């Protein structure tokens, strides 16, 4: 690690640099069939199968912002892929479990969901995605009672989200609101936060293949490249 | 023997000296103009 630039930089020196190996996830352990932190899914939503995602790409960054549900070929599209991210680097690839605050980030657009203060979803940027504004928590229940906090395992876990059979909710976790629709209007159907919430709320979790998955990513860096381009040749 | 020696001269890079340590060094070259010049006057070449 070259201290001395004024940015840090990794390279290959004579002088040596101490380096501590963190365990993310252990292949051979992980259930087939069950959450587990770092994968790309989608929050399929109605037994219509809408999926939560952002509008199309007409070009308008703070259009993009927005978060609403979906439903029909957006379930097939690149838009509704969401990569789930837990607060912990080590054992970061553990399964995930009822009650673990994560991050969840639009695989297209490089943004993390989080809450305004008007209570509205928003997505902003890794500048300014707060845990506080941007933790989101699975809910095996509507129940207002929670489980507090619990001492972190130190390896894979157990699993207790399974992908469709398991019904999960979101709810923020400081303000303790719940995502539901507004259900006021394809159907472009406003999704909001709210703390009582719709008696039909459930959400199913599918998992999204690996080339798709490399694909939204390289879509990501690309278009960033390409958009610091085009504003080089603008100035 | 040479092997070691490379390995030891390589792990220590100080041994090789201001112009080669790396980072600010001016090179073999700049040392030797240098040193040219260190001979050349008598206050730097001498005790004085």
């Amino acid at each position: 690690l070259s201290y001395g630039n004024g940015s840090l930089h990794v390279d290959a020196a004579f002088q040596q640099t101490l380096w501590s190996v963190a365990p993310i996830s252990s292949g051979s352990e992980a259930a087939q069939g069950y959450l587990i932190g770092g994968d790309v899914l989608r929050l399929l939503h109605g037994h219509m199968d809408e999926c939560l995602t952002v509008p199309s790409g007409e070009h308008g960054e703070e259009q993009r912002r927005t978060v609403h549900y979906e439903g029909g070929a957006v379930s097939v599209h690149a838009r509704s892929l969401w990569r789930l991210e837990t607060l912990r680097v080590a054992w970061s690839g553990s399964h995930i479990r009822w009650g673990q605050p994560f991050r969840l980030r639009h695989v297209t657009t490089g943004k993390y969901l989080s809450l305004m203060e008007d209570k509205n979803l928003l997505l902003m940027d890794k500048e300014k995605a707060d845990v506080k504004s941007t933790a989101f928590t699975f809910r095996s229940s509507k129940e207002k009672l929670d489980v507090g906090v619990r001492k972190e395992v130190d390896g894979m876990g157990t699993s207790e989200i399974k992908y469709g059979d398991s019904v999960c909710y979101i709810q923020h976790v400081d303000t303790g609101l719940w995502l539901t629709y507004q259900s006021v209007d394809s159907i472009q159907r406003k999704a909001i936060m709210h703390h009582e919430g719709h008696m039909d709320d459930g959400i199913s979790l599918s998992r999204s293949q690996h080339e798709e998955s490399r694909t939204a990513r390289v879509i990501w860096s690309t278009v960033f490249l390409f958009n610091r381009f085009i504003r080089g040749l603008d100035a | 023997n040479a092997n070691v020696v490379v390995r030891l001269l390589i792990r220590r890079p100080e041994c090789f000296g201001p112009a080669l340590r790396g980072e600010g060094g001016n090179g073999l070259l700049a040392a030797m103009e240098e040193a040219i010049k260190i001979a050349e006057d008598p206050s730097r070449d001498g005790p004085s």
